């Protein structure tokens, strides 16, 4: 009867995104083809993000422009992570599974493959569950932060610490076992931490590749989203916030 | 501005 009365977790779990396919089995395994697959993807689940963005309760309450910065900040973020979790649980943490119609065994990606299956296998290896994986993945939403600060700053900093606690009430209703929790909480935000540098080895790639770029076709929603981060890293007007400083 | 308007949807 009370199970009507939503948490928060529980609205987490409904407006996840729904799976999306490279729309990939012409035929030849090509790098152009696969390259531009993967970006033609990546957009789409960049545009998956922003409705789920803008679902997370809180996210609404704060500026406009501070919505777009976040999404800008936490793109790779969010797909580095969520590639992670599918291929931990799709392959033990053993193939990149970025859609059902897409699974790279490793081969380039070397540096990409790599940092990716590792994030992958930290998952399996923590053997981490939905609702932690949920709330987790909210929280690199909330990763970074423009150094000048959010607008609506003192709001965001209510709404990531509400999301801390969620995470860890994710951890006490899978168990509750002893300072067995408190070791889970180190080690699940040891691995939102080791994201920072995951991200940025993929960003460098994603840019390089970019522009580098030789020929390669790329979709509205990343190409703008690049266009407009480069020079914000670049100038190091980002803000990683850590779980241990 | 394509992030713009996919926001304020
Ligand atoms: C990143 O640099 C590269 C590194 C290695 C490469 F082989 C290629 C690149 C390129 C730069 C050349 C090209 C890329 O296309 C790479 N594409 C992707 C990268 C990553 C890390 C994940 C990717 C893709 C494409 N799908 N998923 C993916 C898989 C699973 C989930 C999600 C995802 O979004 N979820 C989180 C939010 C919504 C959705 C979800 N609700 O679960 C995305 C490019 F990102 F666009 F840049």
């Amino acid at each position: 009867l009370p199970q009507l009365t939503p948490t928060l977790v529980s609205l987490l779990e409904v407006i996840e995104p729904e799976v999306l396919y490279a729309g990939y089995d012409s035929v030849p395994d090509s790098t152009w083809r696969i390259m531009t697959t993967l970006n033609m993807l990546g957009g789409r689940q960049v545009i998956a993000a922003v409705k789920w963005a803008k679902a997370i309760p809180g996210f609404r309450n704060l500026h406009l422009d501070d919505q777009m910065t976040l999404l800008q900040y936490s793109w790779m973020y969010l797909m580095a992570f969520a590639l992670g979790w599918r291929s931990y649980r799709q392959s033990s943490a053993n193939l990149l599974c970025f859609a059902p119609d897409l699974i790279i065994n490793e081969q380039g990606m070397y540096d990409q493959c790599k940092h990716m299956l590792y994030v992958s296998s930290e998952l399996h290896r923590l053997q981490v569950s939905y609702e932690e994986y949920l709330c987790m993945k909210t929280l690199l939403l909330l990763s970074s932060v423009p150094k000048d600060g959010l607008k609506s700053q003192e709001l965001f900093d209510e709404i990531r610490m509400t999301y801390i606690k969620e995470l860890g009430k994710a951890i006490v209703k899978r168990e509750g076992n002893s300072s067995q929790n408190w070791q889970r909480f180190y080690q699940l935000t040891k691995l939102l931490d080791s994201m920072h540098e995951v991200v940025e080895n993929l960003l460098n790639y994603c840019f390089q590749t970019f522009l580098d770029k030789m020929s390669i076709e790329f979709p509205e929603m990343l190409a703008e989203i690049i266009t407009n981060q480069i020079p914000k890293y670049s100038n190091g007007n980002i803000k990683k916030l850590l779980f241990h400083q | 501005a394509l992030l713009r308007y996919l926001l304020d949807k």
